[PDB]
């Protein structure tokens, strides 16, 4: 799939649980996870729509209530080809 | 009473061996997901919603498997920290002395 | 109003405390026409062709009533030659 | 079909309007029914996570008034690759 | 690992979520699922004995509230061989 | 076209959600994404002016109840040469 | 080591603490120290489930009462297989 | 050609309309665009005296309304030389 | 002497008198200075128990009142062994 | 000129005023900008006694209106030699 899933979150630790959690939630793939500055953390993963919105519903519930807990909770089904010049391809 | 640089900082250190419509109104509705994963429009017929009874993915089944134990300075947080009575300007003549638009600051705090 | 292309920029630092801090430009109908000065109120580069209302408008599209102005710019031509 | 949904009624009735219902509601397939034991019967269908789950809302709708009822409406967007040991390909 | 952890749920949706919510919290593998009559469904899995305590939390955890409930969540640390011959070894 | 188009948002899910936005709703080129401090983050986008003016509408439309959301939309009909310099020419 | 721990701290000196405490507390490698921003800092270990546990439990009660504090203190008993590409394999 | 004009903002948007603004309205150098941390942002121009007077007037007014706004419009008729070493020569 | 006293600080003001007081009251030899993020400072000293708590002590009493004051002043007499690898051995 | 002078500042601009202004009241040596995080930025200068006595109530009391402000005010008049390593020598 080709649907794009963001969560925010403040701090670390947030965004790695939902990770976990979209990850294993649905049949989604995590392709970065981003430090935005100022303490915001963002993960993005891909697949299928709704496989995306299973696996960010999940995360954000699931980080909500980890540390200083969650910002943003985003699906766009079908991204411009010119973000996809802002979006890391494999997480590292 | 011994002196010396034990008296110091006393209450202050740590680790010392001591210590040790269709569409919902935008204004009123914040979204769980935005974008695609809205659920402010009311879609009918045989949408991707959840219904109350039914179980699984989300919820209490993506939050209960990791146990978690809880426990600012910036440019945005500082637009109201005191500041000293702006500059004025006591100058005559022409010289452009607009006392109105937005401060500008010369060399050591004059208005400019 | 009048088509004219901007020039240079223009600095008077005496100027009246009436301007506030707008800039000008140096604006003509065309090269070697006679010069005018403009008040800034878009944000234009030399090269542009922008449209320029005078008499009392102008004021009133530098800012206020009372904006001593009697030429300002107050758009950009998206394509002239 | 990643997807899994699972309904469970109390005898063969209400789980048979329940399968009725999943199949016609969205596209997914029917991949077994179990008969558990003690009266339990468990329809599964797999799928596209949107497709199971409008099927697995239409299907407890549907069988909710049937019979002895409805007892769970589960699903599950992708189960672990071991639990599909424990899950039937096709209805037998 | 050899520690073994057991859910026992009533009726086979609970059952599948558990072993799930096992497989996926931690370090364990599922080594059967055992129809036990009357409605009874024991799930089984294998690991580490923290893994398996993990495990066995979340699992109940999870499917405390979906149908009939859980029946017992029970961890043996140490399984007796003798005991390995009534044990399934790989999930069917 | 040498239009200019800027979206400032805090956190990067709103600053993604605008730049999708800007990018279908006109002819524009996403030239940069900044992360500026302190969470804020910078989408900036190329074109000609009522592309432009298009785009940055949408954009702002669409960010401001994303995450955090919208701090600034702006737009510059013509940039100065001097201003090219500090511009990002393309993303990553 | 399979199962990890998360510490998030607001400052450098409680991270510093509850990592010695957590590596002195049980078996658990210390993979991790990033700095995220804004203030946070988090550190992760990595090692068997209970030394894991242990090891986030003395963490946490070690580095509450430093600088600023505590953020978050969490336990991912087996992270997916995707997650394991956005975390540290060794301090830098 | 020797003073100096600096105007910061917060945030990446007002800056480049307030240096935007500056090169419009008089005869100045953009010589540095400073991401000061934490939402700061700074733009430096060199010029004359009235030149830079103009252009950092003009600057902090168009500037005062964009995003989050305007911190500081400063202008040094004759820089020491010593601070010479701290600022830019050029953009990037 | 292994022993760790940290000295944590809003500025670097402040964090370089702690340093200047710590190094001028005991037998302790100043290994690290790291900008934390968020306007945090951590200074970090190592030497004998008896010269880490005094120099930690005066760092603490000297830097209470100087900018915008003290975070954390904390003493580890010893840190684990993996502890080290995420602690400077000198200063830049 | 071995005593140190320190002027702390919210963003960079008062920054730049003080070490004006600090260069100009007395025979100071800048030796450094910092940028320590979070908007603060510390000037950093070098000289006798009584000239950095002068040279820091000349920067504060020019630099406390100019933006966001000052912070911090700090005269060090004999510097240990372990400070020596933690301060710049030449300023960027």
């Amino acid at each position: 799939g080709i649907a794009l899933g963001m969560i925010e979150t403040r701090g670390l630790v947030p965004a790695i649980e939902a990770a976990d959690a979209m990850t294993k939630a649905a049949e989604v793939r995590l392709v970065g996870r981003q430090f935005v500055g100022g303490g915001y953390v963002t993960v993005l993963v891909r697949g299928e729509t709704g496989a995306v919105n299973a696996a960010v519903r999940a995360g954000a519930d699931a980080c909500e209530r980890v540390g200083d807990g969650l910002v943003a909770a985003h699906i766009i089904a079908r991204v411009h080809s010119e973000v996809e010049n802002i979006l890391p391809k494999a997480p590292q | 009473r011994i002196t010396g640089p034990g008296m110091l900082a006393t209450g202050l250190i740590t680790g010392t061996p001591e210590f040790r419509l269709v569409c919902a109104p935008r204004s009123d509705q914040m979204d769980r997901v935005s974008g695609e994963g809205k659920e402010r429009c009311h879609i009918t017929g045989d949408d991707w919603s959840v219904n109350k009874h039914i179980t699984g993915t989300a919820g209490q089944w993506a939050s209960g498997r990791n146990p978690s134990m809880r426990g600012e300075t910036s440019a945005f947080a500082n637009r109201n920290v005191p500041k000293p009575e702006k500059p004025g300007s006591k100058i005559t003549g022409s010289s452009g002395n607009d006392t109105q638009g937005s401060l500008i600051t010369y060399s050591g705090g004059a208005r400019g | 109003m009048k088509i004219m292309q901007v020039e240079k920029t223009l600095v008077s630092t005496n100027r009246i405390a009436d301007m506030g801090h707008k800039p000008l430009l140096v604006v003509w109908e065309k090269p070697g026409a006679p010069r005018q000065v403009a008040v800034d109120a878009i944000g234009c580069i030399p090269g542009d062709w922008v449209l320029c209302v005078g008499s009392s408008a102008a004021r009133e599209a530098a800012g206020s009533k009372s904006y001593p102005s009697d030429l300002t710019i107050i758009g950009i031509i998206d394509q002239w030659n």
